[PDB]
């Protein structure tokens, strides 16, 4: 169902990734 | 961050549940349990409020209102947007309160003063219980209860006192009302006061306690004395509620007919009728 | 419980020394004594008094009013003594019924009122003269007169202020228990509402203020009593460890604090400003708001409600009303 | 006091042990909640796309 | 430090464990509340109930 | 056509709405509040990073110094520095900001947390006419007890324990205010007198019950320079000690209920 | 540390068990109770109750 | 200084890290909530509701 | 008092390995939100062109 | 100073920049909370809503 | 006195410049205020505005 | 004096830049927003919004 | 008084280094608002040309 809407996604995956990474 | 008086006074415990591992300071506040418990509820109840605000027909500050539920619903729950977020909100305020309170109590424990602070601050939460909670419940609704805003709460205010024909005559009301302009008053004359004598004016020198006293002996004849100021203020301010109380209960339970025709008991009596 | 702050138990006697003022050590008049329950909560002590100019002035005044007022209540029962005493509340001195503008009203409507108005005005003003006079001559600041000041103010504009600005001396408060009461009402209602005025918020506001205030500042200093915090000034050019915990307990709550001495203003200028706000209040209203409802609808902050029962159209704007 | 434990430092070592599984929890709650997101959007897909009229 | 590329650990040398978790723990809680409440007060996103929002049905 | 109407919408009473806000602020910030700055700052760290400068805003903050003439002699200026130089015997839990702290050894006696005094003047508190203000029975032989109240005088004093401390020898009186403020008794065991506020003592017919304190600490109330007089400081020496033993008596004291 | 691999039992050094479970015990009987009261307080999912929900009929 | 350019950095020895991150961590959740709910209080630009928005229909 | 961490401070070193991450994060939050803000567009563009009446 | 014109920077030995650096941030703040929802109350200029500013039309 | 003619100069001797100076600056600003906004409440003399005057027309 | 003409400057001997800086922001600040929002609660002087003014048109 | 920190003046270094960063800030600030009233500008031309009307 989640078609072009990826908006949840991007808001709350893409922070997930950096904040795995900035503090390694 | 501290005064520079503050250390010596920042010990550990007197905390009334749950010891060390909320006992600490956030900058200038303290935490303790309690602190922790009260900003849940601020946190939680004002956000709902704003929700509950966002699905109304306004945002200008004075005209947003969350009203309680229609007086079919009896002391049930209601549907959320149809009274229920106000039965959410009173919670979480009252939580607020009593959070509020007590963590005054573990404050002044630590302190080694009295607990006069939590225990004056007690009345108005009493006050806010009253109208919220147990004049509902004798009347048998949450209906009966006022609504949360700036000024809605007022419009409850007015109707509710136009339901007895006219609030002025009720007897509680009146006592209330006498002690909150003694109240008001005295606050001026206790602030005058001891400012008068600190701050005489040119180099006059700060004058003395007997200087106090032989003022106001002088201006009306009578000096209540230094101390009891204190005590009284604590007593006029109190009862400002605790004789309201019973006015605000009585009216609906007790009484239902209009506050004027209650005095009809003095105006009656058949002797000098 | 601790009894010491609640009331005293063990009550003191002695020589009570008295403060030479600047004049008028002759003035003071009467035996002192004592009453052993008023001991109980504050000094037994209760003469002498302060006599002077300004009191034999204010009392001159103050008395032709009140026996105006009285003597015009009785007649409203025709003087019989037992109705009197039985319907004294809802007997009253009245302002005028009819429109006269600001003409010096006849006798029998309204004239009485007035004079009566003029004397009260009168010993109010002599008063003030003593409250302040009197600390002058005894070297302390003026700061009660000035707050009784405003007070007195407030008592202006809704007496003779308001009416002139308007222009009708019917808009005066009538002297009375039940009718000053009325008289609120009735100004309500003609000016469309008084909760929704700004001022009457205000007002309120610093009013309950007041409230919170002394009920905080009185609970304070009996909370700190034991280190002797009740003697107040003392604390104040030499900072005792009373006034410390006082100051910590109210910064660890609400997070900010403020001195022994400097409470003091606050409840002083929160007790001024009740007066103040309500003065304004009373001025800009029948002046330049006619429905202080309508008002704040036109700024929009009035709340609207749905209709419960079905919403009604006023009947006079019908076809083929009467009148 | 020359030192961050600086002549007997009240009881905190450089502990990036606590730095450590700090993250490592956070994240997880973090991707968790991304799962769950995902699997509530197969039972009611939220955002909706742009209806007839709108603009 | 232990094998690590950045200073970030730092922090906990500054901030303290015990304040920043019991924050966090109030936060968390209060937003998850807050959203749960939200969404049960509608009509679409409402679990819990019969389809109140009568979608295009009545 | 309408009084008080500035435009089509904007009218005078809209106007000094603002106003009113105004003026409030102004004075609650740019006057009150300074004023409330007098004691106490500017503002002290024991662990942050080079601050000489509280909540920023505010380093003005502190108001220009007043100087209070005082009545028998002598100059006071508000806002001062007074350093707090007695070594306190408290040990951190942490070395955290806002961390609280345990007293090292007997906190009544080393005087810390509710058991802690101010270092005020040394000096005796004086009446209008330069008499000693508080003094006891004896000296003040002009003063009496109220006639139909009991005098404590003779009565024992029984502590926290149940435990007889001591025997009332006489109460102490402010002269300016006509109010008593101290039961001065002799504490069993030791030839001493120790002075207990009168606030700490629920005073019965036949005892004086003291919440406050053990029976055994009554031997360790600080002890008076002079026999009749009181200075300042002294007075908020024995408070302290009786009410920091509302936190420091028994060791439960401490502990939170549950 | 017997056999571990974490240190993640030092958090109980800086937290003190009895205390944090106290407050758990109490926290998580609050959340209970909301849930409970909650369901039992709609048509669908309330148990103790007849389907007074209506379903579809009426 | 470790390869820099500007004193940037000497922020932090005068204005405190605590002070900052923690404010910020307020601020931003209070303007986010602001935009959240003012959103959702409109009519296009509501997600979680059933289409209020009458877009052009009547 | 002649130094940086002069006579025995409570200690804050020339620490500008915060300065370092400080910054760091806070672009990728910036960054972070454009990127999801453009992907918002897409699912409501919410500006709008001027309408036909308007001035 | 480090080839400068002005004494300008002395501003800062007077009147602490810790106190401007915070007060600018609130000032700014509110400022821009006035315009922003300002202009979402009116007609012209406000994004967020339908056209309920019915330019003429109506 | 620097060549003057007069006493007057001694007032700031009695007076104090700082005073003075604060309070007119008040004073002055209220009365200009009330004479702005009295203008901008008449008809005549009200710039800001249509002719709501209707001066005679009308 | 590096080159003057009056005592002028004197002023801030007697005054404190600080204080003055500080209100005058304020006071500019406040006069500032009491014509901008005055102008826009007029018809003519009005931007922001469509022509209230129907200037004569209507 | 005989120093610039006459007697530890209480550290606060001759640091015009925050000047200098504060006005290069203070007006990047302004620009980047220039920039920005003027892409507004092109969305939603705000002042308005003075109706048939007016005076
Ligand atoms: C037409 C109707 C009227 C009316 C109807 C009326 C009713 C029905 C009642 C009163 C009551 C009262 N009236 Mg009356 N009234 C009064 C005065 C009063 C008060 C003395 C008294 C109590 C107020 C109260 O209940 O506080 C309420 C305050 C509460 C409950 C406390 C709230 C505080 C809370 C514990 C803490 C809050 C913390 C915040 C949430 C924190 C947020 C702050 C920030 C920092 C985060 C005056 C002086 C007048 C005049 C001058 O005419 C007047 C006229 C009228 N009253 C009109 C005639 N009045 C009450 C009373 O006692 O009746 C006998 C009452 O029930
Ligand atoms: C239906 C009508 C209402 C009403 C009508 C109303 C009016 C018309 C006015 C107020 C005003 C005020 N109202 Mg309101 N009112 C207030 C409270 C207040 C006060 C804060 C303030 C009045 C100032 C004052 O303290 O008077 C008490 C103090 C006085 C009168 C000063 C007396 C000092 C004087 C020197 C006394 C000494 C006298 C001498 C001893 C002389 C002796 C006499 C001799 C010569 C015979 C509350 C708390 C409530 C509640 C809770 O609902 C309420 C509701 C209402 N008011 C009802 C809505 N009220 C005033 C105001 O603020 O308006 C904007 C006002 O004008
Ligand atoms: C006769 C006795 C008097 C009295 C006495 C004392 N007064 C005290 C104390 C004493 C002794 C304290 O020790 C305590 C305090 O700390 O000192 C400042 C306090 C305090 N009195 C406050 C407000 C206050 N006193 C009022 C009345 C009297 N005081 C009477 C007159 C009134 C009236 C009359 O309206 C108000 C508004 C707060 C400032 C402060 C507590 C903050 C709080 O409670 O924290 C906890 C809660 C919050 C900070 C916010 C709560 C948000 C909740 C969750 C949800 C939103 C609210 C919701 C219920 C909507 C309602 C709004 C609607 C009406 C439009
Ligand atoms: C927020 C601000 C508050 C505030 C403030 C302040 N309020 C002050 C002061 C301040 C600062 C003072 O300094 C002054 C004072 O000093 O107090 C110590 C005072 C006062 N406020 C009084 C009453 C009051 N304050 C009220 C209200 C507020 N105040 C508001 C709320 C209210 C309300 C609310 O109704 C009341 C009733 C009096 C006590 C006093 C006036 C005395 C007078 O003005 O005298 C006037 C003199 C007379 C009336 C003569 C008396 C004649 C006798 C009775 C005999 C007549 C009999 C005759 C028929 C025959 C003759 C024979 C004869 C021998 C038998
Ligand atoms: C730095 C670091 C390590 C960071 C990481 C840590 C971190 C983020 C941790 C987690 C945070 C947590 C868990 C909690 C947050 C902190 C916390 C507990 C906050 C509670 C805060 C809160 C809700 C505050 C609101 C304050 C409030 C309710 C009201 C404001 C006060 C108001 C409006 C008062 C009414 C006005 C009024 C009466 C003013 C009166 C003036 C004063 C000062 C009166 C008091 C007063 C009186 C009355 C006296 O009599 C007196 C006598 C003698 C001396 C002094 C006084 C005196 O000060
Ligand atoms: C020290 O420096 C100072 C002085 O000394 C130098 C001063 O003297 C002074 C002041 C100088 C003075 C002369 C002070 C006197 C000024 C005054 C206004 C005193 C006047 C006080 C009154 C007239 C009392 C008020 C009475 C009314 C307004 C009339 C009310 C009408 C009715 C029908 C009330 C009916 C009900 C009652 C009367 C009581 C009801 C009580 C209850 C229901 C419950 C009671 C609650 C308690 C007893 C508390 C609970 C008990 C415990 C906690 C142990 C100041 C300011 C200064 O600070
Ligand atoms: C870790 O996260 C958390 C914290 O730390 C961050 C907390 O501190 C807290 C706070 C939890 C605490 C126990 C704080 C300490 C306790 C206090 C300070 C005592 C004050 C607490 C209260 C007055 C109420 C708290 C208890 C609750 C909210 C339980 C909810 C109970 C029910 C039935 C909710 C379900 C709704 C229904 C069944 C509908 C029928 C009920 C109604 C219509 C009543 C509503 C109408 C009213 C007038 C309410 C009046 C009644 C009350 C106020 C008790 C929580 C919850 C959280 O878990
Ligand atoms: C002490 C040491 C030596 C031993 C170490 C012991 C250890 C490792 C303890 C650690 C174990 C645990 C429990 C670690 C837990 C870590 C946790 C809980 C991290 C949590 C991070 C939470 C984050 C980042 C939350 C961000 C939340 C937001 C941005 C919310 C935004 C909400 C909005 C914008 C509004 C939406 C509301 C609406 C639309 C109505
Ligand atoms: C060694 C050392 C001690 C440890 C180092 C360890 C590290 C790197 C710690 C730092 C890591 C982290 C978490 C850094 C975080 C940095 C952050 C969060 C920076 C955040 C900056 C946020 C900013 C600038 C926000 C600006 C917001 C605005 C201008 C909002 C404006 C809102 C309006 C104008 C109104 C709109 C509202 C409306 C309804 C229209
Ligand atoms: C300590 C030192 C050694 C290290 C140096 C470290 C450094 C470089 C720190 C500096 C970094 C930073 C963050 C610098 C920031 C500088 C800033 C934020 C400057 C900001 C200036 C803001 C200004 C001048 C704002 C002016 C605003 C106005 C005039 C608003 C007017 C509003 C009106 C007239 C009303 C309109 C409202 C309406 C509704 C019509
Ligand atoms: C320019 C010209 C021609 C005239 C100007 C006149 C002028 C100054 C008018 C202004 C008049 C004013 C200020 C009027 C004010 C009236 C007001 C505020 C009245 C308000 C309240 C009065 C009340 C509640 C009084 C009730 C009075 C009584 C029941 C009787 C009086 C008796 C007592 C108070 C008891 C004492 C008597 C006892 C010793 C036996
Ligand atoms: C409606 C009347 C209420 C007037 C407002 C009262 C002022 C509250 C005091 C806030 C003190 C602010 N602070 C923290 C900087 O000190
Ligand atoms: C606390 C009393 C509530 C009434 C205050 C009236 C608020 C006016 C500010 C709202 C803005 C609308 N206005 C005035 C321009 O039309
Ligand atoms: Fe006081």
């Amino acid at each position: 169902s989640d078609w072009n809407l990826w908006v949840p996604l991007g808001i709350l995956g893409i922070p997930t990734i950096w904040i795995a990474l900035t503090y390694r | 961050a501290l005064l520079s008086f503050e250390r010596k006074y920042r010990v550990r415990g007197g905390t009334l549940i749950g010891g060390d591992l909320f006992d600490f300071w956030v900058g200038p506040y303290f935490v303790g349990f309690f602190g922790v418990s009260a900003i849940f509820f601020i946190f939680l109840g004002v956000s709902l409020i704003g929700y509950a605000a966002s699905q109304g027909p306004t945002w200008d500050p004075f005209a947003i209102s969350i009203n309680p539920p229609d007086l079919k619903y009896g002391l049930g729950a209601a549907p959320l947007l149809e009274g229920g977020f106000w039965q959410a909100i009173t919670v979480c305020a009252l939580g607020a309160f009593i959070s509020w309170m007590l963590r005054e109590v573990e404050i002044s424990r630590k302190l080694g003063i009295g607990w006069h602070v939590p225990l004056a601050f007690c009345v108005p939460i009493f006050m806010f219980c009253v109208l919220q909670v147990f004049r509902p419940l004798l009347l048998g609704s949450w209906g009966h209860a006022f609504p949360y805003g700036i000024l809605s709460h007022l419009d409850w205010v007015n109707n509710f006192g136009y339901q007895y024909l006219n609030w002025h005559y009720n007897p509680g009301h009146m006592s209330s009302v006498s002690f909150l302009f003694v109240n008001a008053m005295a606050l001026g004359l206790h602030g005058g006061l001891i400012l008068s004598v600190a701050n005489p004016g040119d180099g006059d020198k700060v004058k003395t306690a007997e200087h106090e006293n032989q003022y106001f002996r002088d201006v009306v004849g009578y000096s209540i004395g230094a101390l009891s100021i204190h005590r009284l203020g604590l007593f006029l301010a109190s009862n400002i509620f605790l004789t309201g109380a019973f006015g605000t209960i009585a009216s609906g339970p007790f009484w239902t007919r209009g506050w004027p025709e209650w005095w009809g008991w003095w105006l009656d009596i058949p002797f000098w009728s | 419980a601790d009894y010491q702050t609640i009331y005293t138990q063990i009550q003191a006697r002695g020589p009570h020394i008295t403060v030479s003022g600047e004049w008028g050590d002759n003035d003071r008049v009467g035996k002192p004594f004592y009453s052993y329950w008023l001991g109980k909560i504050g000094d037994a002590q209760i003469g002498p008094i302060y006599l002077g100019a300004s009191g034999i002035a204010a009392f001159a005044f103050g008395s032709t009013a009140i026996l105006i007022i009285l003597f015009n209540m009785a007649a409203e029962v025709h003087f019989d003594p037992l109705q009197f005493f039985r319907q004294f509340f809802w007997l009253g001195l009245y302002p005028p019924k009819a429109q006269y503008g600001m003409g010096i009203p006849p006798l029998h409507d309204g004239g009485w009122w007035l004079m009566a108005g003029l004397f009260m005005t009168l010993s109010l003003g002599s008063w003030w003269i003593r409250v302040y006079s009197r600390a002058r001559a005894l070297g302390l600041g003026t700061h009660i007169a000035w707050n009784f000041a405003a007070a007195i103010f407030f008592v202006l504009c809704i007496g003779c202020i308001h009416p002139t600005l308007v222009g009708s001396w019917s808009e005066g408060v009538p002297f009375g228990i039940w009718p000053h009461i009325d008289w609120l009402t009735a100004f309500s209602i003609r000016y469309g509402n008084f909760y929704y005025c700004p001022w009457h918020g205000f007002s309120i506001g610093f009013a309950y203020g007041c409230g919170l205030l002394f009920a905080a500042h009185g609970a304070t200093i009996l909370a700190v009593a034991r280190f002797g915090g009740d003697r107040e000034i003392e604390q104040i050019t030499d900072r005792g460890t009373a006034v410390e915990r006082a100051a910590l307990f109210w910064r660890w709550t609400i997070g900010f604090n403020a001195t022994i001495e400097s409470v003091h203003r606050w409840g002083w200028f929160f007790s001024l400003m009740v007066m103040v706000s309500a003065s304004v209040g009373i001025l800009l209203t029948g002046t330049f708001v006619d429905n202080w409802y309508l008002w704040c609808v036109k700024h929009g902050a009035a709340p609207d409600y749905p209709a419960y029962l079905p919403a009604t159209p006023d009947p006079a704007s019908l076809p083929g009303a009467p009148k | 006091a020359d030192l961050k434990p600086s002549l007997t430092g009240l009881t905190e070592e450089e502990a990036k042990e606590f730095h450590g599984i700090f993250v490592t929890s956070t994240v997880l709650y973090l991707a968790t909640a991304v799962i769950v997101h995902y699997l509530v959007w197969t039972a009611r897909p939220w955002i909706a796309p742009i209806p007839k009229g709108w603009v | 430090a232990t094998e690590y590329r950045t200073a970030s650990w730092k922090l906990w040398l500054i901030l303290d464990p015990r304040r920043v978790l019991t924050a966090l723990f109030v936060y968390l809680t209060v937003i998850a509340l807050l959203i749960h409440f939200g969404l049960l007060s509608t009509d679409r996103l409402n679990w819990w109930e019969f389809q109140r929002g009568l979608p295009k049905a009545a | 056509m309408y009084h008080g109407a500035l435009a089509q919408h904007l009218d005078i009473a809209q106007l000094v709405w603002y106003a009113q806000w105004l003026v409030i602020w102004t004075v609650v910030l740019l006057y009150l509040r300074r004023e409330d700055r007098r004691e106490g700052y500017p503002l002290v760290e024991p662990l942050g990073l080079v601050k000489l400068a509280p909540e920023d805003g505010q380093v003005y903050e502190l108001p220009y110094p007043k100087t209070f003439v005082l009545p028998h002699g002598g100059t006071v200026t508000v806002p001062r520095r007074r350093p707090e130089t007695r070594e306190l015997k408290l040990a951190q839990t942490d070395g955290f900001e806002g961390a609280p702290l345990q007293p090292t050894g007997n906190p009544l006696v080393d005087a810390v947390g509710p058991a802690s005094y101010a270092e005020r003047a040394e000096v005796v508190d004086a009446t209008v006419d330069g008499k000693a203000k508080i003094v006891p029975l004896r000296v003040a032989t002009d003063f009496s007890i109220a006639e139909g109240d009991v005098d404590p005088r003779g009565l024992p004093v029984v502590a926290a324990d149940g435990v007889e401390a001591g025997t009332v020898t006489d109460l102490w009186v402010d002269r300016s205010e006509h109010y008593f403020r101290y039961l001065e008794l002799s504490v069993a065991g030791s030839a001493r007198t120790a002075l207990i506020p009168l606030g700490f003592c629920d005073v019965k017919k036949d005892k004086i019950v003291v919440t406050s304190i053990l029976s055994e600490q009554f031997a360790n109330v600080p002890r008076l320079q002079s026999r009749d007089q009181i200075t300042l400081r002294e007075e908020d020496k024995v408070s302290a000690y009786y009410a920091g033993g509302l936190l420091y008596a028994t060791p439960e004291r401490a502990e939170s209920l549950l």
